[PDB]
């Protein structure tokens, strides 16, 4: 169950200065990088431009270079109509894609956060506000509406081009989405808590947990997954006890890649 | 505004005189305006490479910087993060 | 300097066609825009054109874009004497009314009225007031004739102008000569090759 | 949905201050000044998005906006200069695209207006030689000795403006093209039937619209203040 994000950053310092910045996402695996100082859109993957022809790709692009300078002009526009109401800074974000399932299902998603709260969206052919938004975004909704233009690319980007170029990217990536790699663990102690420390595995899905022979101890606090650079993941369990009882204590790892055999750490 | 959380980890095991790669990882910050510094010894380091900014489901940021460094008995490895949300730079050491 | 026009300016015959060209650099195209504006007067819109190629008309006037050309062009078939003005240009970079307009410099159309029947004459006039002074009319002659500004500085003739009787269909070409202080019409033109066969009463 | 502007036409002093009005009436949002000037397009000098706003635009320099109202938007000049002689076009719109212009404003700055001057009108009749030629009877109307060339001439028939059969000089002629300053004559023409000239109860009359002073200007001189004017000249038709 796959779901592809387009993220989108962009920072309105003053009237003047402003920077956008873009990254993509293939479930936790980064496919592209529009950084604000390129004029192209970047491969992060030998695999990146999915299955579309060589003369698709450049046309897509070309289409969001537009988009970019437009977008940039428009917030500067639509604060100089709400003002003074609305002031720099501004700190937009967009979140767009689709997310794909059995079969030839799918869903496509345009969301837009000001100032960090989720406010606006894409919704089959118009921009409308979500619930909890400012009155005032009626507005810039009303002009945005208005861009007939606008408002057909979008659908098209996300009922087909979206779905459609996915599609291509899971065939031409498949070696990557599915790569396992085995994970690595030590242990280590605090003042007294113990830690297992599991780091390079890859796909997310893990199992780590603190036993006595078999009794699988309660108390095993798994903390959040942390990536590393090259595409893999990090996680750690503690489990708090009191000092004489690390005696006879195991760390036991399960993970896909390493088909049945469990990773047991003694103490 | 968010505050940002700090979390120092190695890439492999940590064993002195081995070469190994140290993790920084900066989350759950807004605004994304952000100067975050690896430091040996109190001393910043020079090749500290830097993913590119992202953002997670509920709209906060984060970024990871990682950088080559062989880690001994003597030596102290640091994180720095410089944002405005905070009046004074927040200093995450390492822990093996 | 992202909207350019052609010709500059052109010279037609009333009743011959004539296309006027524009070309632009404008980014995004959402829409082209035809004005048509009379000497003294402002903008009146002839047609807008939206899509990647598209096509209009409205009336004598028909009118292409093709966007990615970044090219249009406007059709006036069977010209009339009013068809004489600017013809301007305008892109406009967005749907909405946060775009702005790129109005090129225009293209001047002159079109030469088709006198069917002249009848060249010099009248005189008098004034209403002060029947002692007086003008004189050079009028009903063809296109082919020019005026030509007068010798004497102290004597003075206006260009040729056209007048329509909109009610009759006619169409009648004319200039003035006057002079304040021995001067006489007969003598009034002259300084410009005026038909051999001009009519001078009285 | 229209728009108007006022003044249409005013001449101005350097140093003067000059104000162009635009007055909207279908609850537009947006209001904009342009400005034409011969070999460019119309050039954005300033914009405005509702009451209290006021935006830069392309060539802003010398201007001032000002949007009081939903209604108006007016450009001030706080110092007039030469090189602000122009067309000047205002425009409205919604949220949509389409901009409605106003009929525009010709400005022109003089650096001194020692040489204003209203013109002389003369109107003449119809020569009883064309009359029997043609069957047609030609007014001409000619007015002469003003300084600058803004004025408009317009021809009325028993109180109502006529525009068919009617041509004006589309340029005013210099009355000494040697010295400079110089001041200007024009003519225009009115052809009708005969019948229609030959009727006692047909008042014609030709106008002048002179722009000069305003009675606000100061003025040195000993002649009569050169004021913005209508100069006429006027007949009956005859048998
Ligand atoms: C969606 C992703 C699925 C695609 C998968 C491919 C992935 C490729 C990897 C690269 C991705 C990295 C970029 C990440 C960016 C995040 C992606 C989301 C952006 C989607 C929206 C694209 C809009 C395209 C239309 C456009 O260019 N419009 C502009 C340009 O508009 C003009 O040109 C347009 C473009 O002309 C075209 O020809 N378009 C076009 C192009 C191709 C085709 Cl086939 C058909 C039409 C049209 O003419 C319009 O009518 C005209 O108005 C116009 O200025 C818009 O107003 C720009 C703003 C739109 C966003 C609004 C967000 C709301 C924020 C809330 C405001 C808060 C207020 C604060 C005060
Ligand atoms: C595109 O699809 C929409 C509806 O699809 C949803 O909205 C998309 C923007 C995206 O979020 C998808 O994943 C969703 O499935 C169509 O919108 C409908 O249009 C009709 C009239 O045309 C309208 O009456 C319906 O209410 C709309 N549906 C909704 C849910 O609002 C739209 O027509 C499609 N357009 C194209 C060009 O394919
Ligand atoms: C805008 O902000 C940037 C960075 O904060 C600053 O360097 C620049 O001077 C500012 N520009 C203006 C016009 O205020
Ligand atoms: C980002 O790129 C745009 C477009 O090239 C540029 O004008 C702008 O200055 C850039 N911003 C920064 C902060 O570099």
């Amino acid at each position: 169950n796959y779901t592809f994000r387009c993220l989108q950053m962009s920072s309105f310092a003053n009237r003047s200065w402003s920077r956008t910045d873009s990254v993509v996402w293939l479930g936790d695996l980064q496919t592209h990088r529009w950084s604000n100082d390129s004029a192209t859109i970047s491969f992060t993957k030998p695999w990146s431009q999915g299955k579309l022809s060589n003369q698709q790709w450049e046309k897509l692009q070309h289409m969001f270079q537009v988009y970019r300078v437009s977008f940039t002009r428009d917030i500067q526009e639509l604060v100089k109509m709400m003002s003074p109401k609305e002031d720099y800074p501004i700190e937009i974000q967009l979140s767009a894609g689709c997310e794909m399932y059995p079969g030839n299902a799918s869903e496509s998603f345009l969301h837009v956060a000001f100032q960090g709260k989720y406010v606006v969206r894409f919704w089959g052919t118009s921009w409308q506000t979500v619930p909890g938004a400012p009155s005032w975004l009626d507005l810039p909704i009303k002009v945005l509406n208005a861009d007939q233009g606008t408002s057909a690319t979008v659908q098209m980007l996300l009922n087909d081009t979206c779905p459609l170029f996915v599609r291509g990217l899971l065939e031409a990536g498949k070696s990557d989405l599915e790569k396992q790699e085995k994970p690595v663990a030590w242990l280590s102690s605090v003042p007294r808590q113990l830690v297992c420390h599991v780091s390079g595995f890859y796909p997310k899905p893990v199992w780590v947990m603190w036993m006595r022979g078999d009794q699988e101890q309660q108390g095993t606090h798994r903390g959040d997954f942390l990536p590393n650079a090259d595409e893999t993941w990090y996680l750690q369990a503690t489990l708090d006890v009191e000092a004489g009882e690390e005696a006879g204590l195991a760390c036991r790892v399960k993970h896909s890649s390493l088909g049945g055999q469990d990773i047991i750490l003694y103490w | 505004q968010k505050t940002p959380q700090i979390q120092v980890y190695s890439r492999h095991p940590p064993e002195n005189g081995k070469p190994n790669i140290l993790n920084c990882y900066v989350t759950q910050f807004h605004p994304p305006h952000i100067e975050i510094q690896m430091l040996k010894n109190g001393k910043k380091i020079p090749k500290v490479e830097m993913s590119d900014m992202s953002f997670s489901k509920d709209w906060s940021f984060y970024i990871l910087a990682h950088t080559e460094f062989t880690p001994t008995e003597t030596d102290t490895y640091a994180c720095r993060v410089k944002h405005a949300s905070m009046a004074e730079p927040k200093t995450v050491y390492w822990d093996r | 300097t992202q909207v350019e026009q052609s010709p500059q300016s052109l010279v037609v015959r009333q009743g011959e066609n004539c296309v006027l060209q524009c070309n632009y650099s404008v980014t995004p195209d959402n829409h082209l825009r035809w004005f048509k504006q009379d000497t003294g007067k402002g903008l009146v819109s002839l047609t807008v054109l939206v899509d990647q190629k598209d096509k209009t008309s409205n009336g004598r006037y028909s009118a292409t874009l093709d966007k990615d050309a970044k090219h249009s062009t406007l059709h006036i078939t069977a010209t009339l004497l009013d068809d004489t003005a600017t013809y301007i240009c305008v892109v406009g970079d967005r749907g909405s009314a946060l775009g702005r307009l790129h109005f090129g410099a225009g293209t001047q159309l002159i079109v030469i009225p088709d006198i069917q029947n002249p009848d060249p004459a010099v009248y005189q006039l008098r004034d209403s007031k002060s029947s002692d002074k007086s003008v004189c009319l050079f009028t009903d002659f063809d296109s082919q004739t020019n005026v030509s500004q007068s010798k004497d500085s102290d004597v003075y003739i206006t260009d040729k102008c056209v007048l329509d009787m909109r009610s009759m269909d006619f169409k009648s070409n004319s200039a003035v000569a006057w002079s304040n202080k021995d001067f006489a019409c007969a003598n009034a033109f002259n300084n410009s090759i005026i038909p051999e066969d001009t009519f001078f009463p009285s | 949905a229209a728009v108007t502007q006022s003044p249409r036409n005013k001449v101005a002093v350097t140093g003067g201050k000059v104000t162009l009005s635009c007055n909207q009436t279908n609850n537009h949002n947006n209001m904009y000044w342009y400005r034409q000037d011969t070999g460019h397009g119309l050039r954005l000098i300033h914009y405005s998005y509702g009451a209290g706003s006021t935006e830069k635009g392309d060539i802003p320099d010398g201007y001032k906006a000002s949007r009081p109202s939903q209604e108006n938007f007016s450009l001030i000049l706080e110092l007039a200069t030469p090189s602000q002689t122009s067309v000047y076009f205002c425009a409205s719109g919604d949220e949509g695209y389409t901009q409605y212009f106003g009929p525009g404003t010709r400005l022109l700055v003089l650096e001194d207006l020692r040489n204003v001057t209203p013109p002389k009108v003369s109107l003449f009749e119809p020569s009883k030689a064309e009359i029997s030629h043609t069957q047609k009877a030609t007014l001409v109307c000619l007015a002469t000795g003003f300084y600058p060339d803004h004025v408009e001439l317009s021809w009325w028939v028993n109180g109502k403006e006529v525009h068919s059969g009617v041509c004006t000089d589309p340029q005013p002629l210099k009355e000494q093209p040697a010295l400079n300053d110089s001041r200007y004559s024009l003519s225009s023409r009115l052809r009708v039937s005969a019948t229609f000239w030959q009727n006692p109860r047909n008042h014609f009359r030709c106008q002048v619209q002179f722009y000069g002073l305003s009675e606000n200007d100061e003025w040195t001189q000993d002649r009569a203040k050169p004021v913005t004017q209508i100069v006429s000249a006027e007949a009956w038709g005859r048998a």
